[PDB]
């Protein structure tokens, strides 16, 4: 903890495991004198939050919506300030530095994905914009204003640096594709249906995706189907984030604002709820090194590890 | 000579913050009273009972200061027209909540969003909170000349930009406030934040907001065009509008980023300043006439 | 806020269609509860809530002898002008099987827990009459498996059209008050020059007892009333249906309306500026049941096709009293 | 009924007086419940009842300091706006010794129960601002053997000729209301331009706690009053002294008036009609103080030397919210 910040804010924004077993945290202020934010390493994931018993930490100018790793030392930031942020790993892993941070969006950007590359990464933001970036060049190649309303999350193809979904308050899905001249692609269930809320691509097929409504359901899409096979009533409230196991036949982790997460497999059926937190579920990552070991952060301050059948 | 301000959806430090936005020669500073992130529930525990403070101490700034510099920003997830039940709910709540705490600080505006046609419910809080407790602070609705769905690029190939005459469809946004207002039985303590996109519309909608009581218009950095040095400007057609606008004496909003980096904010400000000071001066009627701009006077009988 | 006068008493009690079905209610309601094998063995306590000079008492007394199951009665009533008529039937004719409560239901702190709770607290509009908060504030002395009459009840709106009406209450403008009060309240009224625009279509609904683990009895409401005529918008008629239990129910909605029951005429919630609306044109009023600790009270408004402006806000003309 | 803004709070900050004045009202009962014996081994556990922005909660710190005694603190405040700023200095500064509640007192329910309960809920006529009502209602929190601050306060009334004043209140007749509801409420006034008629003479007096067993807040008071000028009674003047602890004690009645402290001005109760009076002879002002549930008011009248009416009847110009 050389430099590093003396204290953890009170919200748990981002969690996510390297290949390595470390584990990355975003944690924003949302709360008190001063609104910013802060990034961790835990080169050991059961000393988090504790922030004595860290590898590695940092204070950004202001908090975090989203994160992503970018290899092994690179860290995607999704700031208040309307700005991308990369933030390079140390030598040694002990310091995390500032490489690029870009001022382009005009209004909170809200998430961010990493496309199969590492080398591109979208931008989804509240000015409604997505851009996609050069994380070498360090500038936007393309800015796509498709939407009507603020974009909630932008989720990059397993597979393809031309392909991403993104969903907004406008009650579109988009399936991209940038090298289309109309990249943009207007996709989803029969009906209107309530707002989109989260994205989840599936691993073994560019096929097939979740999507998270904002009354608590669950759907599965395939892309050519071009309908909505499956769905299921998982959370009592907003589904913020839709995280797949790396397993073989791979399970789904689901967060809410209800507190819960649930656990389902490729049926939407639930396997796993925990009540461990008091406070929105944010993030889910699961080891590597255990694929039935799963780590949640919450705004309740709690890093919690699940046993998962 | 021109009165502006400045909108952030960030504020880390409100200390530092404004002392920047007025060290760069703004008047005054759009910001939000709660985390814009910051979501709250009032009915479902455990969410519920989550430990405070629910936001940033009134102490860290002046009465003067919260009186004449600070203008509130409803947080932007607050929704009270949503069709699911839990999310109306809760920001009736959140509302109430974000406008009181507005009343508590003195504030002398609180911007609010109008960004679809339905805000029957968005009317209703705020009218119920206009009719509860006293206070004359002012409500500035955020409305922009086009709708946020006309302004898009047409680059969903399954559903195209229809490019079709549309009179009564490109004023649509002045029915959005006509009908919010109507709702709230033309409230004086409701007004027009104009909103101005980078494509204006066809002057018979910039006809519309003619006689509307327009107390800002929010200029996003977008619009402004670049000249041979560097320096940010405007259109002629931008121009014309903000000689208008100056002629109503409204105040000025600049809101996003810096995309003329190698120059800073008071260039932005500078060149309104610039325009301001070059319209074309008043004449004999105007000289003698200000002050008396839409005051009433009863019929006095001269025998 | 305010208690009931005799002769107010004396008239609806004379309506025999309503108690007819609230005997009925209570008849095929014992039978469910109480096996012919137990007829002797079980007796089931039954609570008049809202008692008045006790027609509902008498009646609870009548589906007994029709059932012939045994039956414990309290007999809870806020108004004590007409706790001096109950407790005089008491002592006459009644005797030990009814219980007498001088107390608001609100209040009482039960001696046992009830089987069945019998009450009559509907309005014209259904919830008017604050039927809901007054049996939340009574359901923790129901029995976990108890049954409430009546069960469910639901309020239902209708556009109306009368230049006649419209004159009726712009007329009951008073002296120190807003002088457009008189539009933001509600008026019963024997509607009859007048001319509904659209089928009636439900607005609210409650059922007792409420499972629901967070009670809240405000509400918001949109209705699109679809218009076959040329026409001006002056009001909204408003009616109900209640089920008292299973298939039996009272109703005031002219098309399922109770025959030859005269105990509730409908309401009129008007609008200060007459809305002209053509043929083909979709009239959408909005509708919210609003409260505090103290009131509870309806704003409403239209939104197609023009706005209004909303009535009621703060329920500032027209609030109802806890 | 409605929370007080930032900058009200603010002012009222700056009464160095009135603090001085709560600080010791602490530091002197500090000393008479915890021996020097037990200073170190008894911790007093200490409820500010509407706390603010703590000015009163900093105050018993400071009282804690001087006496050299332990404690333990609660910050009950209904605002939530000003527990924001609780919440804010309890994180920054004060830190676990201050537990804070956004909960009203008469609702809260206590982890454990108290000491001494401190509040400053007077209004210029004591009671007006509801000090009974809530104390009332948060009694049952404090332990068996616990001290009220304060534990005594009592209003007081003179009869003021002030023609000037008079002018002032007829003014404030408005649009929508009783043309009269102007002069059926009393006005907060730094009184300036009058003529006090009488020596003012005690109206009523409330203890905290309330040991009596049917607790009533209720209040009737005849007052008689000797005028020794020909004169014109426009009104009556309202003061209060307040018994915070033993000998320490707030007063805005000009006789025994607290040097230096500006933080209530006098209260106005006028007529609607000025009464005549002579050299010799004596007004005799009659004071109610009533109370639903829901709101609690003061009715008053003059029945001597000539009857007025009774001012404020059912509270319909002027009622305090509950
Ligand atoms: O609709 C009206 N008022 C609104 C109110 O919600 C309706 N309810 C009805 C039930 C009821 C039952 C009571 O108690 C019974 C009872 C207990 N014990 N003893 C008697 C009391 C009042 C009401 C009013 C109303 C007003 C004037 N006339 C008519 N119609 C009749 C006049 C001759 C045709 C109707
Ligand atoms: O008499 C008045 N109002 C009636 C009311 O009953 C009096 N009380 C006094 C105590 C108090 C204390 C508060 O809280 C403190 C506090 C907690 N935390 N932080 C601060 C709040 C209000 C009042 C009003 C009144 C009105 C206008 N001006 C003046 N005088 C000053 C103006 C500059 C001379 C007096
Ligand atoms: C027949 S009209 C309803 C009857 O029930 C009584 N009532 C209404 N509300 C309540 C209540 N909350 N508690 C007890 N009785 C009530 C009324 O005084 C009237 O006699
Ligand atoms: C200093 S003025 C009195 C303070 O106590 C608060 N207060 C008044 N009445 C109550 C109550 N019943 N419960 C809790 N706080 C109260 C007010 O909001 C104010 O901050």
């Amino acid at each position: 903890p050389p430099n590093a910040p003396a204290c953890m804010e009170r919200q748990l924004e981002a969690a996510r495991y390297r290949s390595d077993g470390a584990l990355l945290l975003g944690a924003s202020s949302l709360s008190g004198r001063c609104w910013a934010g802060s990034l961790w390493l835990f080169k050991d994931p059961c000393a988090a939050p504790n922030e004595g018993f860290c590898s590695a930490g940092v204070q950004t100018e202001a908090g975090v919506a989203d994160l992503t790793w970018v290899g092994e030392r690179g860290i995607l930031v999704a700031s208040d300030s309307g700005a991308v942020e990369l933030w390079e790993l140390d030598e040694n892993e002990t310091l995390i530095v500032s490489k690029f941070c870009k001022y382009e969006h005009d209004d909170i950007v809200s998430t961010v994905s990493v496309l199969s590359s590492g080398t591109q990464a979208v931008s989804g933001s509240k000015d409604i914009c997505i851009k996609v970036w050069d994380l070498a060049q360090q500038v936007v190649l393309s800015s796509y204003r498709a939407h009507a309303a603020q974009v909630t999350c932008v989720a990059a193809s397993p597979h393809k640096d031309s392909v991403f979904l993104s969903c907004s308050e406008d009650n579109r899905i988009l399936l991209w594709d940038t090298r289309c001249p109309k990249p943009a692609s207007q996709i989803g269930c029969s009906a209107p249906g309530y707002l989109p809320t989260s994205l989840a691509w599936h691993p073994q097929q560019s096929e097939v995706f979740v999507f998270g409504d904002e009354n608590g359901t669950v759907s599965l899409v395939d892309t050519k189907s071009t309908s909505c096979v499956l769905s299921s009533a998982v959370h009592s409230q907003c589904v913020t984030g839709l995280v797949f196991s790396p397993h073989s036949v791979p399970f789904l982790a689901s967060l809410s604002e209800d507190c819960s997460l649930a656990v389902l497999d490729s049926s939407l059926s639930e396997l796993f709820r925990s009540q461990a937190h008091r406070d929105f579920v944010r993030d889910a990552t699961w080891s590597p090194l255990n694929h039935s070991l799963l780590t949640t952060v919450g705004w309740d301050h709690q890093v919690v590890h699940h046993v998962v059948p | 000579r021109v009165s502006s301000g400045r909108d952030l959806n960030c504020v880390p430090e409100i200390a530092d913050t404004l002392g920047a936005v007025a060290k760069q020669g703004f008047d005054f500073l759009c910001m939000p009273v709660f985390h814009p992130r910051f979501k709250r529930e009032f009915i479902q525990e455990p969410a519920k009972n989550r430990p405070g403070p629910q936001t940033r101490s009134d102490l860290l700034l002046s009465g003067r200061d919260w009186n004449t510099l600070i203008v509130g920003k409803l947080s932007p997830w607050i929704r009270p027209d949503s069709k699911v039940e839990k999310i109306r709910r809760n920001s009736e709540a959140a509302m109430l909540q974000e406008l009181n705490f507005g009343a508590y600080l003195g504030l002398p505006a609180f911007l609010l969003p109008l960004n679809q046609e339905d805000n029957t419910n968005l009317a209703r809080v705020l009218t119920n909170h206009i009719h509860t407790g006293h206070h004359s602070s002012m409500f500035w609705m955020r409305v922009p000349l086009v709708a946020p769905e006309d302004l898009r690029d047409d680059i969903i190939e399954n559903a195209p930009t229809t490019h079709t005459e549309e009179y009564s469809g490109e004023e649509k946004t002045w029915m959005w406030w006509h009908n919010f207002r109507t709702l709230c039985d033309y409230s004086k303590r409701i007004a027009v934040a104009l909103e101005i996109g980078a494509d204006l519309p066809s002057n018979h909608v910039i006809d519309r907001w003619l006689g509307e009581p327009i107390k800002a218009a929010i200029l996003p950095t977008s619009i402004f065009l670049t000249n041979k040095k560097g320096f940010p400007v405007l259109s002629k057609m931008h121009q014309r509008l903000i000689f208008r606008l100056l002629k109503l004496e409204v105040q000025f909003i600049i809101t996003g980023t810096n995309h003329h980096s190698e120059k800073e904010f008071c260039s932005y400000l500078q060149y309104l300043e610039y325009l301001s000071q070059n319209r074309p001066p008043p004449n004999a009627y105007e000289l003698f006439a200000k002050g008396y701009e839409d005051y009433l006077q009863s019929p006095l009988q001269p025998l | 806020m305010d208690n009931l006068e005799s002769q107010t008493y004396e008239v609806f009690e004379k309506d025999p269609i309503k108690y007819s079905q609230y005997q009925q209610a209570i008849y095929k309601c014992l039978l469910d509860r109480v096996p012919e094998e137990e007829k002797d063995t079980n007796v089931q306590v039954l609570m008049v809530l809202g008692a008045g000079r006790g027609p509902l008492v008498n009646a609870s007394l009548r589906a007994a002898k029709q059932a012939d199951r045994r039956i414990k009665l309290y007999a809870v009533e806020k108004n004590p002008n007409a706790v001096v008529t109950l407790e005089n039937w008491q002592f006459e004719e009644w005797g030990s099987q009814v219980t007498v409560v001088s107390s608001d239901m609100r209040e009482w702190v039960a001696p046992e827990k009830a089987d069945i709770i019998v009450s009559e607290l509907l309005g014209s509009f259904a919830d008017n009459e604050l039927s809901p908060e007054c049996l939340d504030g009574a359901q923790h002395f129901l029995k976990d498996d108890g049954v409430s009459i009546p069960g469910e009840y639901t309020s239902f709106l209708a556009p109306i059209s009368s230049s006649k009406l419209y004159n009726e209450v712009r007329a009951c403008r008073e002296k120190d008050r807003d002088p457009e009060a008189q539009f933001e309240m509600p008026y019963v009224v024997r509607l009859h020059n007048f001319h509904q625009l659209s089928a009636p279509q439900p607005c609210f609904t409650f059922s007792h007892p409420n499972r629901d683990p967070m009670i809240d009895n405000n509400r918001y409401c949109t209705l699109e009333f679809p218009v076959e005529v040329n026409t001006v918008l002056h009001g909204f008629a408003g009616y109900f249906e209640t089920v008292l239990y299973q298939d039996i129910t009272l109703s005031i909605r002219p098309e399922t309306h109770s025959p030859g029951m005269f105990s509730w005429f409908p309401i009129l919630f008007p609008i200060k500026q007459p809305i002209t609306v053509r043929e083909g044109q979709t009239i959408c009023v909005r509708f919210w049941r609003c409260s505090n600790s103290k009131k509870v009270w309806y704003e409403w408004a239209v939104t197609a096709p023009v706005c209004s402006a909303i009535h009621n806000p703060t329920g500032r003309s027209y609030t109802i009293g806890l």
